[PDB]
């Protein structure tokens, strides 16, 4: 597994940030290293840098970093999924709150692509799709419909759907609930999903239609209509 | 049939078995029990354990009856690094 750092390999560039002006686990690289460390080493099944460190590196990122460093474990254990649902598992009851809504959809995203007989994505991400918490919530949602996309199945649509109408659930969740439900039934134009989703969006006044998370909503009636 | 149930146990490819098996039990019987049993049948531990049930988790402290399984439900059988309350403790002693 390569490391973000030799993907950069400051090992050789003259670092002119460096010496005095380095010393700091600042979160904006940390989550760009994350990121790289999740991208280049995804579906590998294996890390050098967050398998050994994984919590001791989780302990220097901060805010919406946990949501996603922690996340990106998933994508490098791809496929194998009984080899991330035995390493999610440290951080499944993790004392951390945002690194936990990383690793509930990592677990998820650990099965998409693949479909089991057993569901266990479905079985765990069930009980936290209505989370109290907005982030376990959104992590919980994102995983189970990663590991779900382009299933079709209605029980996990009916069990997404009541989201739309849940205005309790902050505006994100409503989008990321839209985004998982058109995923999971691609271009099949169902009338079930299709028709609620277009109550959820027909719905929103000037100021729910003009914040940051509403664009998404549209998406999720466009991807049941794919081609 | 005699209310008891087949349910389909499938094992990770890591311990190499059929992933798909059947194991025939009772629906009385509670969680502790489950986990136990899967454990003892193909020889895992029972304490570093999870089973996924009917698209649910266990209910360890609730009978099986309770929790919704019937015949022919599937089970997950999921390893973990340390035991399931210390899935729990090793994080929550390091701060």
């Amino acid at each position: 597994p390569k490391v973000p750092d030799d993907i950069y390999k400051t090992h050789l560039e003259n670092n002119r940030f460096g010496g005095s002006g380095s010393q700091v686990d600042s979160a904006r690289m940390n989550l760009a290293s994350s990121f790289v460390n999740g991208f280049v080493n995804a579906a590998f099944g294996q890390d050098k840098l967050l398998t050994d460190d994984g919590n001791k590196w989780l302990y220097k990122n901060k805010d919406h970093g946990m949501l996603s460093a922690a996340a990106s474990l998933g994508m490098i254990l791809l496929w194998d999924v009984d080899g991330g649902l035995t390493q999610i598992d440290k951080y499944l009851y993790s004392s951390e709150d945002y690194i936990k809504s990383g690793a509930l959809l990592a677990c998820g995203i650990v099965n998409s692509g693949v479909r089991n007989e057993c569901d266990p994505a479905l079985a765990l991400l069930s009980d936290y799709v209505l989370h109290n918490s907005n982030t376990m919530r959104l992590g919980s949602i994102f995983g189970l419909g990663l590991a779900y996309a382009g299933s079709n199945r209605e029980d996990v649509l009916t069990l997404l759907l009541p989201v739309m109408g849940d205005s309790k659930s902050s505006m994100e969740v409503a989008g990321v609930t839209a985004l998982a439900c058109g995923m999971i039934a691609v271009g099949s134009c169902n009338g079930d999903v299709t028709s609620t989703i277009l109550q959820t969006i027909m719905e929103k006044s000037e100021t729910e239609l003009k914040d940051t998370y509403a664009r998404w909503l549209p998406l999720g009636l466009g991807l049941n209509h794919l081609g | 049939t005699t209310g008891i149930a087949t349910i389909e146990v499938f094992l990770p490819p890591r311990l190499k078995k059929d992933r798909k098996n059947l194991l025939e039990t009772r629906l009385h019987i509670t969680g502790r029990e489950l986990r136990s049993k899967i454990a003892e049948t193909f020889g895992l531990q029972e304490n570093y354990i999870k089973i996924v049930i009917n698209k649910k988790q266990l209910q360890l402290g609730k009978t099986l009856e309770e929790q919704g399984v019937a015949h022919n439900v599937k089970a997950m059988v999921l390893e973990l690094k340390q035991s399931e309350e210390d899935a729990r403790k090793n994080f929550q002693l390091e701060e």
